[PDB]
RNA sequence: UGUUGCUGUUAAAGGGUUCGUAGUUGAAUUGAGGGCCUCUAAGGCGCAAUGGUUUAGUCCCAUCCACUUCGGAUUGGUGACCC
């Protein structure tokens, strides 16, 4: 690795320890524009990449053609933690790369909740959801314990590193383009923080920013 | 104020300045945003902004200024001649930052680039010049103060003061307000006295 | 607040804002949901260092229901004076 | 032409409640449509409301809270029986947790809980979330 | 002939630093540059300086746009003085202020009422 | 093959227009009671009464400045308000 000089208020105090997870972060729902900040507060040895795909993109010119390669990754722990991103380059180990930064950038949290009694720690979705990419459409069905994931190759990843397991789903449109079939899972389980249930409602006191905190810190470094 | 102590609130003084200058003239054109703070009109068709609404705002105004941690955190900013002296004369008593001239897109959502900044809090003067700041502001979480007419589009502006900004002389007095009213709670500049700097510093003046 | 076990143990990894609006949520991935801060004051007219808060949300800001919402606010608190 | 009065309310009330709309009319009436919203009164769905008079069909108007998400009718009205609900939270619910499914029961008007309970069956009649 | 974009630059960052010229004179400008910069080409200088005088007379006129605004700061320290003494919001109320019917009407139904010096046409 | 559960502007599909029988569908209304006895029962923006010393703030008195732009005092009056 190659040292990180930060050029964002967020990007400083993450650099030194006063946010130390990314739930603060994503409370206050501020952007992430460098990579090094997921890098830096989630623990190595608990993410797990890989590619979904990787596919060749032509276009036209005159004398012949012009090529170029492209790439999806896919990012996540566990713990509710995924994103998904994808870029092009002009050779193979480009867009690999730059797919991976991409993809750790969209990191949003993923709520779990039960299907029956509440005992252990949350298998499943609290609800069920949707999501479209192109015409391709995604559902995402609560199931109880055992039941397991059931749905193709594609989606099956995207619930595995979310950390959901047991699920059930179904699908529209044409699912054999796969770059749009990822995204649709995606959306997915985003809204699952998106909807509004009475586990919830109570009206909770509010907290400042970290900026504003920390305030102290960001006028010194600017001198 | 809460518990009030019937200190913000217009005396005479007040009324008398904002007449005078012209405040209170706004434009023919009406929208569905500002028609609650129009207030009749003439045989002109010039509407005519409510006082008491205005200076309501224009509390609340200063009240989210003088709020921040650090100055430097609010911006202002500006596109237009009239205006644009009286951005600067703002920001040097205040202690604030700010952007002048045209707005260059790149300047809030750039990551690493010559200018870049992230405040707080935001300023504009009209957003029918300053449009393409707004935009910037929906995508890094600023909220917006603006002055406004008896038109305005009001997308990604938090904050709506009705004004005039027709004429160097409207520009010019909302600021001068505005930076009387930020130091009389923070810094304490007293308000038994009348304040000393006089208007026309912030006046524009012809080449 | 949030999903409890029969423990009682919170199994939420974190419990999201309020938009007091309108009562919806704010999600991590709207960059156009905001908090604002109006400074209380005392007599003789000086702060006393930051109480009230607003949040507004997406939705509401592209629509240009803004203003109106923050009228709606401060009214219901004192802030804002109607005569 | 008017042919179901609850759904022209029950429609009314959900697209508001997404519009921001803080209040919502409701222009026809109905011995049906008031008993529905006493119901979610209840729980917290519907803050209060009023009834208008004006001796011919009345109006009614609706308070909102944010907590409501969407309500409807399930049109033709079809038959349920002591075993038969979990079909209908199966469905038309997202989940056997925070929903409820409404239903016109011999005893009176009430939502599914409720009926189990208290072991009446009965036709159906809307839902809301 | 037409000015590339390296002459245009270097000359704007001198106009901006330096305020130990605002001659006309290209010679006087030219022997301020080029112990002020290394270039290591004598033609470049020649036409930096030259460009830099193209400023100064445009100076002392309107905006020259974009070149920052420090160019308001020094005009304005000038002469003179600025103008008064008192004003100008003494003067405009004390020689009266005169309003038409519907302002009037809406001031005097305040709580702070109609006040002295105002007004009708 | 779509009762749950499809599609019909341009990908296959609204029939040239209207009247009209069988058939399917169809607005509102007779109406949901009170009384009494308790429990820390959650509220009254209803009311009597004592406590406020800038030890809350605001009206109405007092006095001097004052042409925009002054503040000390009589618990002023348990007008008002906490508690």
């Amino acid at each position: 690795k190659e040292e990180w000089v930060p050029c964002t208020k967020l990007g400083r105090l993450v650099k030194e320890q006063k946010i130390t997870s990314l739930e603060e972060i994503f409370l206050f729902s501020m952007p992430i524009k460098e990579h090094q900040i997921v890098d830096q507060l989630i623990k190595e040895s608990d993410m797990r990449d890989e590619l979904m795909l990787i596919v060749p993109v032509q276009k036209a010119t005159s004398a012949g053609q012009r090529t170029r390669f492209k790439a999806f990754n896919i990012v996540g722990d566990g713990n509710g933690h995924i994103g998904v991103g994808a870029r092009v380059g002009k050779e193979v180990s480009l867009a690999i790369r730059a797919s991976m930064i991409a993809a750790k950038l969209n990191v949003v949290p993923i709520r779990r909740g039960y299907w029956g009694n509440k005992i252990g720690e949350p298998h499943t979705i609290p609800m069920k959801v949707t999501g479209k990419c192109g015409s391709v459409s995604v559902r995402l069905i609560p199931a109880p314990r055992g039941a397991g994931i059931v749905a193709a190759p594609v989606p099956k990843k995207i619930l595995e590193f979310a950390g959901v397991e047991d699920v059930y789903t179904s699908s529209c449109g044409n699912t054999r383009t796969r770059g749009n079939f990822i995204m649709a899972t995606f959306y997915a389980l985003r809204k699952t923080y998106g909807f509004l249930t009475p586990d919830l409602w109570a009206e909770t006191e509010v907290s400042r920013d970290p900026t504003d905190e920390h305030s102290d810190f960001l006028t010194m470094g600017s001198k | 104020v809460e518990s009030g102590a019937k200190v913000l609130r217009m005396k005479e003084g007040d009324v008398q300045k904002l007449v005078a200058m012209h405040c209170h003239l706004g434009t023919k054109n009406r929208s569905n945003a500002m028609k609650k703070y129009i207030h009749s009109r003439t045989k002109e068709g010039t509407n005519i902004i409510d006082l008491h609404m205005t200076w309501e705002k224009l509390i609340l105004a200063a009240r989210v200024i003088a709020a921040v941690e650090n100055p430097q955190d609010v911006t202002v900013c500006s596109t237009r001649l009239f205006g644009q002296r009286a951005i600067f004369k703002f920001s040097q008593l205040v202690g604030t930052s700010f952007l002048a001239g045209r707005f260059i897109p790149g300047t809030f959502t750039n990551q690493i680039q010559k200018k870049f900044m992230q405040p707080r809090v935001l300023l504009v003067t009209d957003p029918r010049t300053d449009h393409q700041a707004l935009r910037e502001a929906s995508l890094v979480n600023i909220p917006v103060i603006a002055f406004c007419d008896t038109d305005a589009p009001l997308e990604f502006v938090d904050i709506a003061i009705p004004c005039n900004n027709r004429g160097r002389y409207s520009i010019s007095m909302m600021y001068w307000l505005l930076a009387r009213e930020v130091l009389r709670l923070r810094g304490t500049i007293p308000r038994s006295v009348p304040w000393d700097v006089k208007v026309d510093l912030f006046f524009y003046r012809d080449p | 607040i949030g999903t409890y076990n029969e423990e009682g143990v919170n199994v939420d990894l974190y419990i999201p804002r309020k938009c007091h609006a309108t009562n919806n949520l704010i999600t991590s991935y709207d960059h156009s949901a905001v908090q604002i801060a109006i400074a209380n004051v005392d007599a003789n007219g000086v702060l006393n260092g930051t109480t009230t808060t607003f949040c507004i949300a997406g939705y509401l800001r592209r629509q240009a229901e803004s203003d109106h919402a923050i009228n709606h606010l401060a009214i219901s608190k004192g802030i804002i004076r109607i005569k | 032409t008017m042919m179901s009065v609850l759904a022209n309310a029950l429609r009314c009330i959900a697209s508001a409640e997404r519009r921001g709309k803080r209040q919502v009319l409701i222009r026809p009436s109905s011995k049906v449509v008031v008993k529905f919203l006493q119901v979610m009164q209840k729980h917290g769905y519907i803050g209060e409301f009023e009834i208008i008079d004006d001796h011919r069909a009345g109006k009614i108007v609706v308070n909102l809270n944010g907590r409501l998400n969407k309500c409807g009718a399930i049109c033709p009205r079809f038959d349920c029986t002591t075993p038969d609900f979990e079909k209908w939270v199966k469905n038309i619910l997202p989940s056997r947790q925070f929903g409820f499914v409404v239903l016109t029961t011999s005893l009176g008007i009430m939502d599914h809980e409720e009926a189990r309970a208290r072991n009446t069956g009965g036709k159906v009649l809307g839902f809301f979330y | 002939k037409i000015r590339t974009k390296t002459v245009k630059r270097a000359s704007k960052q001198l106009v901006e630093k330096y305020f130990s010229k605002l001659n006309k004179d290209f010679y006087q400008n030219k022997r301020v540059v080029m112990d002020v910069t290394i270039a290591r080409s004598k033609k470049l200088k020649n036409k930096i300086a030259g460009y830099t005088t193209h400023i100064m007379k445009r100076l002392a006129r309107g905006p020259v746009r974009g070149i920052s605004l420090k160019l308001q700061e020094e005009e304005r320290e000038r002469r003179m003085d600025y103008v008064p003494e008192v004003s100008h919001v003494d003067q405009a109320i004390q020689d009266g202020v005169h309003v038409d019917k519907q302002t009037f009407s809406m001031l005097k139904r305040m709580e702070t009422g109609v006040p002295r010096h105002v007004a009708l046409t």
